RNA sequence: GGUGACCACGGGUGACGGGGAAUCAGGGUUCGAUUCCGGAGAGGGAGCCUGAGAAACGGCUACCACAUCCAAGGAAGGCAGCAGGCGCGCAAAUUACCCACUCCCGACCCGGGGAGGUAGUGACGAAAAAUAACAAUACAGGACUCUUUCGAGGCCCUGUAAUUGGAAUGAGUCCACUUUAAAUCCUUUAACGAGGAUCCAUUGGAGGGCAAGUCUGGUGCCAGCAGCCGCGGUAAUUCCAGCUCCAA
């Protein structure tokens, strides 16, 4: 905080997704790659929007230190974020909740679906049994 | 399928022959003088020396005043002059093959910061270099085979971070003073 | 094989769509349309790889789908359509238009026009006949046909398509003194002045062209595209005005540019 | 001489090929007769069972008792000698043991003042007989 | 068979058998390549004993 | 009638073809199962249904060879797909996570994909690069210097052993951050982390080829070494070892 400065490069806005997405380098001297939650506090304040639809990643520190370059994008309304942003993003923000269930598992509970043939009851039940 | 490279190559020649007196004792001046770890490095040097001269013995083959031979021998001169192997005055193609092994080794960084007076022998350069201290320009590098450029010349210093330029002293300096004065009133 | 590929490998893939190795395995195969996949530019690789507008084939759907190109005036929402040559890509939400040309290297270039100027599209007449009812008919290297065409064209002629209408605004025909546009081989993306025409019976006839440094080089016939009367383009041109360059001078033109922004 | 005729390439490349066949490499690489014959099928290394221990004479000029194992391959059950190339290596050995055959160093002749053994023996009981030499790792007992 | 097997290993058992004596750990890596460099040619003194090998055993 | 010494036909192939790989004066010689393109096959043959496209095999039918369950009346097979096994061998990995990326399929902005991505085993191989640097004492060495050998120091580099002797750093422990679909690794950065810095560099050699010992003890044509010359029958520069050197 006390000797940290953001610098944003490639910046350009299209209203395709409205969105306006750039690269973002910071600038620590002493301290390590700062969070992303900081960044987006910064973000927020140059741009004058709210630091909750900014999204932040791909942040990689040079060697030696110093300055971490990522990209950042802003969106000028919350409800466009949520039409347009990729869902693993959204849920580092809190904004998704994600599946609990295993994809080996739904593998063979699908491959139980289609031994059952038609009967409904027996169609979502085939799951119950074999847990 | 997958979607790797597999493209590298070797970056040095083992010689025809072992066990040559001559050969031996010449390597051995150069690892000495210039401080190299063994006899891969004044290798893999020699080696690209030998790309080289094999490149401009091609294009001096090829006609006067061919596109391609001005182009490309343009490119290998400016190149050459770019690293400071090749003096700028010199640019010639024939003087291309009057390189010799010496001067290239003299461009490592850690003959550089040697020769800038920011290390006391060939082999402190080496290991402060490996212990990350020296930058160039504004990033730290610590690889004593960093070949320097002319305008990267000037600007070689010790990093700040570093307990020669910033401060930040290192562990050994903050447990001995910490011993010092822990053990007295 | 037993039937048609829909697959495509990165590196099988043409070299303008400037792809990289390292990405992906794959590459956009491009769906069936009025080009060639090897001549064509698939709408995803334009907002991706060329515009920037999308991070990844994802993302360049999300316009697809909120309705934003018009291709030729036409709402496309195929990510991998096939866009080709001298096709107005029009975003009228950004008010922006592009001609899909090519440019000195014989790639696709980002060249945009005015909205103007993106109301017509000069198609090269690939085979003219009479069907039905005595009608003649016509067709385009876009593959758009029309009926009732002026009978003054002949095959590898220029017509001028008007969009939102499908009709011809003028004609350009092919001889000595056009001004054309190489539209593929090595040549492709040079623009030249036609100096000659040999007929080889039974073969492919060879045009030879002379670009307006004077520098002259020749082609196949199905290459030619002729864009313009006498000296004068009908079209805005790309940057560089479709001149080739040997490496010596775009060497010091870099440097030149270098030189002057330090 | 031989013919330098602008069109005699044909004769010259059927007498080279032809001629190619009088070189033992050549004639021994191509033939298939030396495959077939040799115990290892073409390969570097093959395992074996030690059949039972053995000693061979030396040459004329020399005179010493060189320690060889008469062992069967497990692939093709063919029966070879193979030299144990250390002071006290045939120790290590006994009967019914597998061993790790390789060739002795010049390609199926015969090497130093050995008779007829073509192979040495680089590994017994799955443990490198380097490492059974040097004390580094033990016989399972 | 002669059944001659019975002296195999015979002089490496008679051996006496001498520990390796402890020594001072060796430079490797580039300072042993400094320290070769150093032995052989910094050092270079012109003597009648026609260039000894750096083994002499004199 | 057609094809053949301008090599037909036949046989072999440890032959899928090519783009390419290795070696590199030039010319050539080998290798191309292997990620790209084309072809062929899905235990061996054969015949079919549907579909635009199949002679499909994660479609069917029959025979041949194996082989599964049976209440012996019957039924069900195709891992040269990803994992994982057995066998074969000199010879080759996890019965892992995920559609986030590249794309593909679908009625489709939303679903699916052992395609593919990620990680694990991984000394096939390739790139980079630690295992130490500095200072001052002693004794040599240097064109050293001062009287012209004799002694010292106004100088330079190594060496050997030392409370030296206090500077620098990782390899590791380990916080957070970062990356990422979730992770991991890397890069940052807190706190520890070096004086046998015991935080320990090995593999091969020392007669010649071919760099390096006419050292010491043992053996005594034996054991063994030795790619080739050759060594070994009593003080073996060649074996077995110790020390010391050499090569990477
Ligand atoms: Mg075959
Ligand atoms: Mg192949
Ligand atoms: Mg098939
Ligand atoms: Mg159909
Ligand atoms: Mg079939
Ligand atoms: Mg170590
Ligand atoms: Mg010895």
């Amino acid at each position: 905080n006390d000797t940290v400065t953001i610098r944003t490069r490639k910046f350009m806005t299209n209203r395709l997704l409205q969105r306006k997405q750039m690269v973002i380098d910071v600038l620590h001297p002493g301290k390590a790659t700062v969070p992303k939650t900081e960044i987006r506090e910064k973000l927020a304040k140059m741009y004058k929007t709210t630091p909750d639809v900014i999204f932040v990643f791909g942040f990689r520190t040079h060697f030696g230190g110093g300055k971490t370059t990522g990209f950042g994008m802003i969106y000028d309304s919350l409800d466009y974020a949520k039409k347009n942003e990729p869902k693993h993003r959204l849920a580092r923000h809190g904004l998704y909740e994600k599946k609990k269930t295993s994809r080996k598992q739904r593998k063979e509970r699908k491959n139980r679906m289609k031994k059952v043939r038609g009967t409904a009851k027996a169609n979502v039940g085939a799951g119950k049994k074999p847990k | 399928p997958v979607a790797r490279s597999w493209v590298c190559r070797k970056t040095y020649v083992t010689p025809r022959r072992p066990f040559e007196k001559s050969r031996l004792d010449q390597e051995l001046k150069l690892i000495g003088e210039y401080g190299l770890r063994n006899k891969r490095e004044v290798w893999r040097v020699k080696f690209t020396l030998a790309k080289i001269r094999k490149a401009a013995r091609e294009l001096l083959t090829l006609d006067e005043k061919d596109p391609r031979r001005l182009f490309e021998g343009n490119a290998l001169l400016r190149r050459l002059v770019r690293i400071g192997v090749l003096d700028e005055g010199k640019m010639k193609l024939d003087y291309i093959l009057g390189l010799k092994i010496e001067d290239f080794l003299e461009r490592r960084l850690q003959t550089q910061v040697f020769k800038l007076g920011l290390a006391k022998s060939i082999h402190h350069a080496r290991v402060l270099i490996r212990q990350r201290h020296i930058r160039v320009r504004k990033q730290v590098v610590n690889i004593p085979s960093f070949i320097v450029r002319l305008d990267s010349q000037k600007h070689i210093d010790f990093s700040l971070r570093s307990p020669y330029g910033g401060g930040r002293p290192g562990r050994v300096k903050r447990k001995n003073a910490k011993k010092g004065q822990g053990g007295a009133g | 094989a037993r039937g048609p590929k829909k697959h495509l490998k990165r590196v099988a893939a043409p070299k303008h769509w400037m792809l990289d190795k390292l990405t992906g395995v794959f590459a956009p195969r491009p769906s069936t349309g009025p080009h060639k996949l090897r001549e064509c530019l698939p709408l995803i690789i334009f907002l991706r790889n060329r515009l920037k507008y999308a991070l990844t084939g994802d993302e360049v759907k999300k316009i697809c789908m909120q309705r934003f190109i018009k291709i030729d005036g036409k709402v496309r929402t195929d990510i991998t359509y096939p866009a080709g040559f001298m096709d107005v890509i029009s975003i009228d939400k950004t008010g922006e238009n592009f001609r899909l040309i090519y440019d000195t290297k014989g790639r696709f270039a980002v060249h945009r026009i005015t909205p103007e100027e993106a109301k017509y599209k000069l198609c090269k007449v690939r085979k003219i006949f009479v069907g039905t009812k005595g009608i003649p008919h016509l067709v385009t290297h876009d593959a758009r046909t029309i009926r009732y065409p002026d009978p003054l064209i002949k095959v590898n002629d220029t017509i001028q398509i008007d969009l939102e209408t499908g009709k011809i605004t003028d004609f350009i025909k092919f001889d000595t003194g056009n001004l054309c546009m190489v539209t593929g081989g090595a040549n492709l993306g040079r623009i030249g002045v036609i100096t000659n025409r040999e007929r080889h019976p039974g073969s492919f006839d060879v045009v030879h062209v002379k670009d307006a440094n004077g520098n002259s080089f020749a082609t196949r016939l199905s290459n030619i595209f002729v864009i313009g009367k006498g000296n004068k383009p009908w079209i805005s041109l790309p940057r560089g005005k479709g001149i080739r360059l040997t490496i010596a001078e775009e060497r010091d033109k870099r440097l030149a540019a270098k030189q002057s922004s330090g | 001489g031989k013919c330098r005729g602008l069109r005699t390439a044909r004769k010259l490349r059927s007498h080279r090929r032809d001629q190619k066949w009088h070189d033992k490499q050549y004639k021994k690489a191509h033939l298939g007769t030396a495959l077939k014959a040799n115990p290892f099928g073409g390969a570097s290394h093959a395992k074996g069972i030690v059949l039972e221990k053995v000693g061979v004479e030396a040459k004329q000029p020399n005179s010493a008792i060189r320690k060889c194992v008469r062992v069967q391959l497990i692939k093709n059950g063919k029966k070879i000698t193979a030299f144990v190339p250390n002071d006290g290596c045939l120790n290590f050995i006994e009967e019914n043991d597998e061993v790790l055959v390789a060739g002795f160093g010049r390609k199926g002749h015969a090497v130093g003042d050995i008779p007829g053994v073509r192979f040495k023996v680089v590994k017994v009981a799955n443990v490198s007989l380097l490492a059974l030499y040097k004390g580094k790792k033990e016989r399972p007992r | 068979v002669h059944g001659s097997l019975a002296r195999a290993g015979k002089v490496r058992g008679q051996t006496p058998k001498v520990a390796k004596q402890e020594k001072k750990k060796k430079k490797t890596g580039r300072a042993k390549r400094r320290m070769q460099y150093n032995r052989r040619f910094v050092n270079v003194v012109p003597t009648f004993g026609k260039k000894k090998g750096p083994n002499a055993n004199s």
